[PDB]
């Protein structure tokens, strides 16, 4: 839901009053990423144990 | 070369080192991407 995907991009064509918006959907969109892939793995592990 | 330096190659800003090239790009080509889809090569607008 934000402008780009590059974080240079964003931080360049606009105002940090401004910026703060699209980085923080960038934050919470790749902070469930990484809890998705811990969950997984450890859930494999529990089966190669 | 050979050494991490800031970048601005008209508008695109990263840090990185530089290095000669060895393969072929077209000659309508800009630039290339890898796998992850980031900025692996580019073209300097003066000299070719």
């Amino acid at each position: 839901g934000a402008i780009s995907s590059v974080l240079n991009d964003i931080l360049s064509r606009l105002d940090p009053p401004e910026a703060e918006v699209q980085i923080d959907r960038l934050i919470t969109g790749r902070l469930q990423s990484l809890q998705t892939y811990v969950t997984q793995q450890l859930i494999r592990a529990a089966e190669i144990r | 070369k050979n050494k991490c330096v800031n970048f601005n190659f008209n508008g695109l800003t990263g840090t990185g080192v530089l290095t000669e090239s060895n393969k072929k790009f077209l000659p309508f080509q800009q630039f290339g991407r890898d796998i992850a889809d980031t900025t692996d090569a580019v073209r300097d607008p003066q000299t070719l």
